[PDB]
């Protein structure tokens, strides 16, 4: 009687391309594919069959695009590759049925999906909030430094393209909407570093803007990591960069709120 | 050690005929079920494996059906050539046991036996013994009477039938009878008899000759 | 196509052992797994045996008490089977084959035959049955033992119309047998007809010369 490397289940995302389903026999004695026999099972069916006698792979029409590497066969690696498509459809508990002359094994694995799209919960809703803040923050400094119309007149744009934005970055599973939702965004943020160096300097302004500028190309050239590819572990730059522009907007808001009463 | 066991243990089809032949597990084993057929005089050839898979070069006519504990051979228009022997073998399960065996007989046409009949060897008789034969060819059904007259005395305990297997042709059987008597006995008397009586006979047949003539 | 040839059958004195030779011709030997498996004169059929295409591993049923030794040469492309400590239990006929996964054999040889008794082997004495459109004749095949004896015609040339009995058990614990063919009775004279009776185990083979009675 065979027996395996046991594995309880494996999770797949949106971007998976290729799923793999594991199998692998740790007592396999076979020296030739003839002896062998290999039946991936779902819900009843039988969804995939490799006949080593005839090396004749057989699937269902539902499973076009399933299949094992032969090479690895002999090895105890019995484990089952297939589509995205094919497999998102099909999330179940999958068995593998391996045969040899005289002795036999199976094994059973859950198949899960899960969807966290594109950025995980907590990466997504930072760069949402800072370059939120900021431009309200920024909105602060415009009704206080007024109470220029170019100002109000890419200062309304601003919130209108960010509100936009952040509603087309947030839906669905990593999109060219998202990517592009995400882009608006930092361009939003990209065209506020120039309508908050649009007051008129002291001290605290070349300050405040060179390190506004520092984290902003940090976070554009730590934006140029993710948008190639869905699961981008490249989050913390454009988070921070953003953060320092929130904050450089902070310091705005205050220190002209300093002036706009003391002489 | 699952118990494989097949039913029928015998039967009798005519051919053009459809026939199902069962096998049953002692325990599951999926659609890892193999059939072989035996003609005799000839050794085992697969006819399915992993229950319904069928093999290059068999008849179109055979394929199996059943998965779990219970499975079928079916012979869609069965032949004389398939006259013989079905074995199921399990493919799953330890050891690789063999099912009892499903016999196939054809059944045909009444046919009447060609009888002749064979006094001894003086070869075998200079030995000291003297053995007749009398051989009835190519008839059906297999059941046939022979007894065995010396000077219309009727003979028993010294005579031996053995019959052939069917034909996968022609689907007949044949039968030997040896009658053995000692040099001395032989010699005493004339005539020698053999008496057929067969289903297609509408008489007893009497094959006989005087020792020596 | 395939052709698979087992030899080493013989009769044997209990207790004693046979080495099986099985030859192999038609693929690549030494890329499938073999087995043996003997058929009883019950008719049953019984999995002995089943090595690996490698000859590395070996399985057995714990039917025969690990008494059975597997094993294939794969440069001579022969595959072995050594049978020791052999029982009356053993007697049958031994086939090697071609073996797939989950051991289907989609390839069986001829067979060869082993019996095991207490008896010595006694050779057949071969008689002519003379014959007297178509004409029969044939041969008695008798006291003979253990089993079997093999019967071709002209050497195999005729075996269209060729019924080879079935041996029968005698009351000496001897076999009978008789094979008789049915030929035109326009030949005879002019067409020679010799039965070549082949009884192994004791190194007989008689070539009988089957002809009318003066
Ligand atoms: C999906 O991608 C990840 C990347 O590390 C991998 O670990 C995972 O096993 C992949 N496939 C499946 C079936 O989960
Ligand atoms: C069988 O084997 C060869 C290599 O051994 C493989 O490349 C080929 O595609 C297989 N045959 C079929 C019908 O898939
Ligand atoms: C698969 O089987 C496990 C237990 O063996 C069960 O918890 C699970 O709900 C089943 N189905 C799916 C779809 O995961
Ligand atoms: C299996 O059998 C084939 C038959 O062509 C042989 O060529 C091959 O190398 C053998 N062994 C393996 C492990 O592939």
């Amino acid at each position: 009687q065979l027996l395996f490397n046991k594995t309880k289940s494996v999770e797949f995302t949106f971007c998976n391309d290729t799923v793999v389903i594991p199998c692998f026999v740790t007592n396999m004695e076979a020296q030739n594919t003839t002896e062998v026999y290999v039946k991936w099972k779902f819900k009843g069916r039988d969804i995939y069959t490799f006949d080593g006698a005839l090396n004749k792979s057989t699937v269902p029409t539902d499973f076009s695009s399933a299949k094992i590497e032969v090479s690895q066969l002999l090895k105890g690696d019995a484990s089952l590759k297939m589509d995205k498509s094919d497999a998102v459809s099909h999330t179940g508990n999958y068995t593998c049925e391996v045969t040899e002359l005289t002795r036999e094994g199976e094994t059973i694995i859950e198949l899960k999906y899960r969807v966290v799209s594109w950025f995980s919960p907590n990466e997504n809703i930072l760069i949402v909030i800072f370059p939120i803040f900021a431009i309200l923050l920024f909105w602060g400094q415009f009704g206080i430094k007024t109470l220029t119309i170019a100002l109000l007149v890419a200062g309304l744009v601003i919130t209108v393209i960010v509100i936009v934005g952040a509603i087309l970055f947030v839906p669905g599973e990593y999109s060219l909407k998202n990517a592009t939702g995400l882009g608006l965004i930092v361009t939003s943020t990209g065209i506020l570093i120039l309508l908050h160096y649009y007051v008129f300097l002291t001290s605290f302004v070349i300050a405040i803007l060179v390190i506004q500028v520092i984290a902003y190309i940090l976070a554009v050239v730590g934006l140029s990591l993710c948008i190639a590819a869905c699961i981008p572990m490249h989050g913390p730059l454009l988070i921070s960069g953003l953060s320092i522009l929130a904050l450089a907007q902070l310091l705005g808001l205050v220190y002209m709120k300093f002036v706009a009463s003391n002489q | 050690d699952i118990v494989m066991t097949q039913s029928p243990a015998t039967l009798s089809v005519t051919p053009g005929d459809r026939v199902s032949l069962s096998c049953r597990a002692s325990q599951t084993i999926s659609d890892y079920l193999h059939w072989y057929q035996q003609k005799s005089h000839e050794s085992p050839r697969l006819l399915i494996k992993f229950a319904s898979q069928s093999i290059s070069g068999i008849p179109s006519r055979f394929s199996g059906s059943g998965s779990g504990s219970d499975f079928t051979l079916s012979i869609n228009s069965v032949e004389p050539e398939d006259v013989g022997v079905y074995y199921c073998q399990n493919g799953h399960g330890f050891p690789r046991t063999f099912g009892g065996g499903t016999k196939l007989e054809i059944k045909r046409t009444v046919a009447a036996p060609s009888v002749f009949i064979f006094p001894p060897s003086d070869e075998q008789l200079k030995s000291g013994t003297a053995s007749v034969v009398c051989l009835l060819n190519n008839f059906y059904p297999r059941e046939a009477k022979v007894q065995w007259k010396v000077d219309n005395a009727l003979q028993s305990g010294n005579s031996q039938e053995s019959v052939t297997e069917q034909d996968s042709k022609d689907s007949t059987y044949s039968l030997s009878s040896t009658l053995t008597l000692s040099k001395a006995d032989y010699e005493k008397h004339k005539v020698y008899a053999c008496e057929v009586t067969h289903q297609g006979l509408s008489s007893p047949v009497t094959k006989s000759f005087n020792r020596g003539e | 196509e395939v052709k698979l040839v087992e030899s080493g059958g013989d009769l044997v004195k209990p207790g004693g052992s046979l080495k099986l030779s099985c030859a192999a011709s038609g693929f690549t030997f030494s890329g499938y797994g073999m087995s043996w498996v003997r058929q009883t004169p019950d008719k049953r059929l019984e999995w002995v045996a089943t090595i690996t295409s490698g000859g590395t591993y070996t399985y057995y049923p714990d039917s025969v008490k690990g008494r059975f030794t597997i094993s294939r040469d794969n440069a001579k492309n022969t595959l072995y089977l050594q049978i020791d400590s052999l029982k009356s239990e053993d007697t049958a006929i031994y086939f090697c084959a071609r073996s797939l996964a989950g051991n289907a054999m989609d390839y069986w040889g001829q067979g060869t035959s082993v019996t095991v008794s207490s008896a010595s082997t006694k050779g057949p004495s071969v008689f002519p049955l003379a014959p007297s459109g178509t004409a029969a004749l044939g041969c008695l095949v008798k006291d003979y033992f253990p089993e079997p004896v093999t019967v071709s015609w002209n050497s195999g040339a005729l075996t269209s119309g060729v019924h080879t009995f079935p041996a029968v058990l005698q009351s000496s614990g001897l076999y009978s047998l008789s094979s008789v063919v049915t030929v035109p009775s326009s030949s005879l004279g002019t067409q020679t007809y010799i039965c070549n009776v082949n009884h192994k185990p004791s190194n007989t083979k008689v070539d009988k010369k089957v002809e009318p009675k003066s």
